[PDB]
RNA sequence: GCUCAGUGAUAAAGGAGGUAGGGGUGCAGAGACAGCCAGGAGGUUUGCCUAGAAGCAGCCACCCUUGAAAGAGUGCGUAA
RNA sequence: UUCACAUCGACGGGAAGGUUUGGCACCUCGAUGUCGGCUCUUCGCCACCUGGGGCUGUAGUAUGUUCCAAGGGUUGGGCUG
């Protein structure tokens, strides 16, 4: 009941259509549709003032954790269909490049083969041939995911910082060979 | 390494360790102390190591009393020695401590340095212990 | 909790006429054997082992692998545990008819529903 | 922007100064003779000096406190400070020498009064082991 | 990763978490990474 | 933290520095160096008293001495000026010029109070133009 | 191992 | 009332924001914890040592001033 | 080099295992018998290689240490009871 997160209500802006059936929430905004199910304990109230205040059926430690989580989840799917989410990763190294063509993201990271990545519908990926990659999507989880899959292929190494990194990253740089 | 200088008989009864030591209970020399929680046998080697550790970690702190001492002999029969033909050879010396007994006393540091020091001291003991402050 | 009930009825322990040496019991038809529920982590923890009879011949499934592969075997294996062992035991075990779907081809036998007097037997999510 | 340490009325030796700030594009002779002229205006002493430079290679510098350690070393008439301050006392200075050193160091301090500067100098002499009364 | 029965914060930036039942130490620097076991 | 006794003595000291002063000057500061804090405190304590205080600390000290019409100046960070000795325009003038040097250094003038009357950010211009005791007398 | 087991009547 | 470990079959030192309780002690309504904005100064580059030691190799001292606060410096870093 | 915890880890402590050398004498005495090879298995994991990893005092190659992993592999000779 006393989580500083669950007390803060969510603001649904105009352009945002909220459909609620029982525990199932379907929201249709400017960018699309997002669907989630709530667990048993979480009761989210859609106000008359156009706000979302999260309440909980019982307080087990369980439900406490739950409600903090879901207030933030559904704030993220609201703000997600409204504006969207941008994850940006840049690549550092000699010959490191990326090309979006049709349904693939082609990475040349210094492997033998070019790496191909099939882009899901929900995502729109923009490439700067200046070695930057921005991925935009309505769902926080899916954009973050795919971004990490990008970063996985060649994680930033300690010495020269080479490889794929997020735009803001502290990379431990050891002095090799001294 | 602590040890008695003389006894008549060499070899001695294992004995039995029961109850609480009422007499060594108080902390009468220093400020902070390490108190024995459990009924055990301390070799002189262990006391040596504990004192050494506490002394080295305190260093710039002054004083360490050792409130115990290994006066009871202990005997062992060798390897591949069949049972019978006399009691064995005294190898080392133990001090018998019972719960409540004070082991180490310490003075000349802040409570923090004392806590750390006494912890490292307790690490070389066979027994569970406690940190106590003077009254 | 269900398998205990089932065992009672199959055995005949709920009739005034009960006899240990005879089959007085019923037939029991279990339907929807893939929706059976289990508490806690058992879905991933509980372990069904079976052994070839050669050395190194041990095999293990988690409850869930089993339930995706051949889910009837789960309830058969849980009830057979609670039936007597030995001749009457096995002959009894044939009286348990298990189906994974919601439909059984026994409509001709006119099945009654099973009485359940247990409180805890019905789980709610 | 770089900080250097130079002697009072002497400038432009090759090893200590010229190459160091001259690799930053600073004019050597202008900074040297202006530093020696501003040191000639004030009482001459060893000056730690912060020289600030700009993209157009012009430069402006602020002369910091001539070291209170050095000024109190010449005030006690000594050379080397105490190896163990507040244990071994290597000299003694009067309160008038306190007000004198705090007067020469007054434009270079943040002190709003003469008493604050005098107590600062007394703290520095107590720090290098020089007694003050 | 170090693995040992006794895991403690080895500096200020260290954090003891609980992951899938085992006690772990995550830090800023890699060397201070520990797992209980 | 600060005990209630130390805070009642602080509000009492601000109140005693308030009874003697004929004028108030409100100023807020965020993100500026201590060097110019100490230059401003080379200029200020000579002719004037400067005291930085909390919103409530100023509230309860001002209501009693009847400067209360100045309450809206207490919104946000609060630093105050009281004139114990020198005139009002000698204290008011350096602050506005120091704000014109503080344009990138993040200063704003909330308001001043004189004649028991509240004057906004712009209306203190007059309070800057007033001459010295030698010209008035 | 320095601990024994419980055999027979002990057990 | 408790446990979420299938613990409920066995073993220790040690570890631990596991969890449910109980007891002291700090603060706060002139706003306490966490976050966020800013400041973090002067002596002074403390003395010694050292080619250099400037808070931050080492040794000793560890005061004073301006102060809302700021250690002769907790860690990183520089040949310094 | 600085740095206890890359790697070592003294003085001491707490364990597991049941493969060494032992203690015991519960066991069989009538014909319940020890060490090597051959043939033939099989199992354990405290992992020598092969699969995947973390840390490094890992630039690279190669290591070091450790984590999961026992599916497979683990030569031919001179010498010995
Ligand atoms: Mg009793
Ligand atoms: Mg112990
Ligand atoms: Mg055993
Ligand atoms: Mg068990
Ligand atoms: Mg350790
Ligand atoms: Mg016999
Ligand atoms: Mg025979
Ligand atoms: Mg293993
Ligand atoms: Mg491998
Ligand atoms: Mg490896
Ligand atoms: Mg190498
Ligand atoms: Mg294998
Ligand atoms: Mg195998
Ligand atoms: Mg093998
Ligand atoms: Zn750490």
């Amino acid at each position: 009941k006393e989580s500083r997160i669950g007390k803060q209500p969510i603001t649904v802006p105009a352009n945002v259509a909220i459909a609620m059936e029982g525990q199932d929430l379907k929201v249709k905004g400017p960018l699309g549709e997002l669907s989630i199910t709530y667990p048993r304990e979480v009761l989210v109230e859609k106000q008359e003032s156009g706000f979302l205040r999260v309440r909980k059926a019982v307080e087990t430690r369980r439900a406490n954790q739950m409600h903090g989580l879901f207030r933030t989840l559904t704030d993220n799917m609201v703000v997600g269909v409204s504006k969207g989410f941008e994850k940006k990763l840049q690549l550092v190294g000699v010959g490191y490049r990326a090309t979006v063509e049709g349904k693939d993201l082609i990475l040349s990271l210094g492997f033998s083969h070019p790496v191909r990545m099939a882009i899901p519908d929900e995502l729109q990926v923009k490439v700067e041939e200046n070695t930057k990659v921005t991925v935009s999507g309505r769902d926080k989880s899916v954009v973050g995911q795919f971004a990490a899959t990008i970063r996985s292929w060649r994680p930033p190494e300690p010495y020269k910082g080479k490889g794929v990194r997020y735009v803001d990253e502290v990379v431990r740089r050891k002095e090799g060979k001294a | 390494m602590l040890s008695p200088k003389r006894t008549r008989f060499r070899k001695q009864h294992r004995g039995r360790m029961k109850g609480i030591s009422y007499r060594g209970n108080r902390i009468c020399f220093g400020r902070y102390a390490l108190q024995a929680l459990e009924p055990a046998w301390i070799t002189s080697r262990q006391i040596e190591a504990g004192r050494r550790a506490m002394t080295r970690n305190a260093r710039r702190g002054g004083k360490i009393w050792v409130r115990i001492f290994p006066d009871k002999p202990v005997t062992v029969r060798p390897a591949e020695t069949r049972m019978g033909s006399g009691k064995g050879s005294p190898e080392y010396w133990v001090a018998v401590v019972k719960p409540g007994r004070i082991l180490y006393e310490i003075s000349g540091v802040a409570e923090n340095i004392a806590r750390r020091a006494v912890a490292i001291a307790a690490s070389k003991m066979p027994i569970r212990t406690q940190f106590i402050i003077s009254g | 909790r269900m398998a205990s009930t089932i065992a009672i009825h199959i055995r005949g322990k709920n009739l005034a006429s009960y006899t240990p040496s005879v089959d007085m019991g019923a037939f029991v038809i279990v339907v929807n054997a893939d929706k059976v529920a289990v508490s806690g982590k058992k879905r991933t923890q509980k372990l069904y082992r079976r052994h070839s009879g050669r050395p190194g011949g041990l095999k293990e499934e988690t409850f869930d692998q089993l339930q995706k592969r051949i889910p009837e075997r789960i309830i058969e294996h849980a009830v057979r545990g609670m039936l007597p062992k030995g001749r009457l035991g096995r002959y009894l075990f044939n009286h348990l008819k298990v189906y994974k779907g919601a439909e059984h081809p026994h409509q001709a036998q006119q099945p009654i529903d099973l009485p359940l007097r247990d409180k805890r037997i019905r789980v709610e999510k | 922007v770089i900080k250097l340490a130079l002697e009072a009325g002497k400038a432009t030796p090759a090893p200590p100064v010229g190459p160091a700030l001259g690799s930053k594009g600073v004019n050597i002779m202008a900074f040297c003779k202006d530093y020696n002229a501003r040191t000639a205006d004030k009482p001459g002493f060893v000056i730690p000096v912060e020289i600030t430079v700009f993209d157009d290679k012009s430069f402006t510098f602020i002369l910091k406190t001539p070291p209170a350690s050095v000024l109190l070393l010449k005030a006690s008439g000594a050379e080397k400070g105490s190896k163990d301050p507040q244990m071994e006392k290597v000299g003694k200075i009067t309160i008038d020498q306190l007000r004198g050193i705090a007067t020469e160091k007054l434009p270079d301090l943040n002190c709003t009064t003469i008493e604050s500067a005098m107590r600062i100098i007394a703290g520095t002499a107590a720090n290098m082991g020089i007694d003050i009364d | 990763m170090k693995i040992r029965a006794s895991v403690r914060p080895i500096c200020e930036k260290c954090r003891l978490i609980r992951r899938r039942g085992r006690i772990i130490v995550i830090c800023s620097n890699p060397k201070h990474k520990q797992r209980q076991g | 933290a600060i005990s209630r006794t130390k805070k009642e003595e602080t509000v009492e000291t601000v109140q005693k520095h308030l009874e003697n002063c004929y004028l108030l000057a409100a100023i807020n500061y965020k993100g500026f160096t201590v060097k110019q804090f100490q230059d401003l405190r080379k200029a200020l304590p000579e002719n004037t008293t400067l005291i930085v205080a909390k919103n409530t600390l100023v509230e309860k000290a001002v209501q009693d001495t009847q400067w209360a019409a100045i309450k809206p100046c207490m919104k946000g960070m609060n630093a105050w000026l009281f004139v114990h000795s020198e005139e009002i325009p000698i204290a008011i003038k350096p602050y506005r010029t120091f704000q014109k040097e503080r344009k990138l250094e993040d200063n704003d003038f909330t308001g001043a109070c004189f004649e028991g009357k509240f004057y906004g950010p712009g209306e203190v211009k007059r309070l800057e133009t007033m001459p010295s005791k030698a010209e008035i007398f | 191992s320095s601990r024994p087991q419980k055999k027979g009547t002990a057990h």
